[PDB]
């Protein structure tokens, strides 16, 4: 063991020096240096499988060290899977070691996240999907580790792999944003994940929130690397509605997913156009001609007499609709987010009216000052 | 499909709906349209959807319950048109 670390363990440049330092930590009993510095050398991927094979020998050293499992065991397992390569039964062994030795219950939930990922690789939407449900129970309500919630997101993203349910993907990606420590995530790797998020991830019908996720800053900046026109087309479906020029562009932006759901997405933009008139314009411009709705639903004006009824049928938002000109002037609507900087919320609509009221309130006081007494 | 809308009918349809064995059957997916408000279902579209009900060729075992023939079938055929027409007015 001491001899093994001194010469055989060394592989990459600087490994003999770091392993000699590791021996000093082993004698000094400084678990923290072993927990962070030794695992940091393990974190480097240049060694790949070779560090992982050494890691099994180091795991025996780690058992003597008795470093905290939530930090030490998870890092060891992260490179243990690299050593495992294809783990037909290797996965059972690593899970067995994690189950047998648990510093804390939180480490046990971390073990579950690994079990689900390994099961996902070998099997789809079976025990692994149920294990993803089990991990939700194991996580409970504790987000203090935060990285553990990211591991929980990883199985949630794995659930998106198991069933297309792009809505589940939309929820997990949002969960990842909350449980990620910050932009400390590798920017290029996240930009590459955002390239997929920009492509299939947002092309999936699961996310279309008028910028609730699309206009969120971290992902959109990473999605700038992904084709800008496709990213614009995603905003265009939600707020640009029909966006017929963008409709030609969306086929260019991503042929996969868009072509499969083009009819369904066309229906979704038609529904989006109906929601758009009421929330964006309150009264006045909210009322609009049938031909504008025909352009909004990208359908013929004669067809829109039939089409407006179908869009009205979805009834996502309760309202009042008049078919004299197909004008909206409807009641309740839910905007995913307000446009621009909420200019309507400023003196354009609100606040300015409130200023007018207090002057009239003063008129009531002037009308009857003696009565106020 | 052959029974008129009632408070009892709605509670019963929800209880039957969601059975795992029922989920496997394609017809159950067609039957769900009445259970949900589903806006309006046109009868002409339903005839295309339920052409299988007349002769599935794989199941069709309870098809006698619906359009079996005339006395217990044509009466059922009129009932389906009436119940969907009733669905159209209710929504």
């Amino acid at each position: 063991v001491p001899g093994f670390l001194q010469q055989s363990q060394n592989s990459g440049p600087g490994q003999p020096a770091v392993w000699h330092r590791l021996e000093e930590l082993y004698t000094k009993k400084l678990w923290h240096q072993l927990t962070l510095q030794v695992l940091d050398f393990v974190q480097d991927p240049c060694f790949a499988q070779g560090d992982g094979l050494i890691k099994l020998y180091e795991n025996f050293i780690s058992e003597f060290e008795h470093r905290v499992n939530p930090l030490s065991l998870v890092e060891i397992i992260l490179h243990v899977v690299r050593q495992m390569t294809d783990p037909n039964v290797a996965l059972t062994f690593l899970e067995k070691t994690r189950e047998k030795v648990k510093s804390s219950d939180e480490a046990v939930i971390l073990c579950k996240t690994a079990i689900g990922a390994l099961k996902l690789n070998i099997g789809d939407l079976q025990v692994t999907k149920e294990t993803i449900e089990d991990v939700e129970e194991m996580l409970n309500n504790l987000p203090g580790v935060t990285s553990v919630h990211s591991r929980f997101y990883d199985l949630s993203s794995k659930y998106y792999q198991t069933i297309g349910n792009h809505a589940s993907y939309y929820k997990d990606a949002l969960r990842f944003l909350g449980c990620v420590d910050i932009k400390d995530l590798p920017v290029s790797e996240q930009q590459e994940r955002a390239f997929t998020l920009g492509l299939a991830g947002l092309l999936g019908e699961g996310v279309f929130n008028f910028g609730e996720l699309l206009m969120h800053p971290v992902l959109e900046s990473l999605r700038n690397t992904d084709r800008q026109w496709l990213i614009d087309t995603l905003y265009a479906f939600n707020s640009g509605n029909v966006e017929r020029f963008q409709t030609l562009k969306t086929a260019w932006g991503q042929q996969p997913d868009l072509a499969a759901n083009e009819a369904q997405l066309l229906r979704k933009i038609q529904l989006l156009c109906l929601m758009e008139m009421t929330f964006t314009r309150p009264a006045n411009h909210r009322q609009l001609t049938f031909e504008e709705i025909a352009k909004s639903a990208k359908i013929t004006v004669n067809e829109v007499e039939l089409l407006v009824m179908k869009a009205l049928s979805v009834g996502l938002v309760k309202g009042s609709i008049d078919e004299v000109d197909k004008r909206v002037h409807m009641t309740w609507v839910q905007p995913r987010v307000l446009d621009l900087q909420q200019i309507k919320g400023m003196k354009d609509r609100l606040e300015f009216w409130c200023t007018d009221v207090k002057s009239m309130e003063m008129l009531v006081e002037h009308q009857a000052h003696d009565i106020l007494t | 499909i052959l029974a008129p809308f009632d408070n009892e009918q709605s509670d019963l349809v929800h209880r039957i709906s969601g059975d795992k064995k029922l989920e496997e059957i394609p017809k159950y997916k067609d039957l769900l349209k009445l259970f949900t408000t589903m806006e309006l279902m046109r009868w002409s579209t339903l005839v295309e959807d339920y052409g299988m009900e007349l002769r599935k060729g794989s199941l069709e075992s309870p098809a006698t319950d619906v359009f079996g023939s005339t006395e217990e079938g044509e009466k059922r055929w009129k009932d389906l048109k009436n119940r969907v027409v009733e669905h159209n007015i209710r929504i």
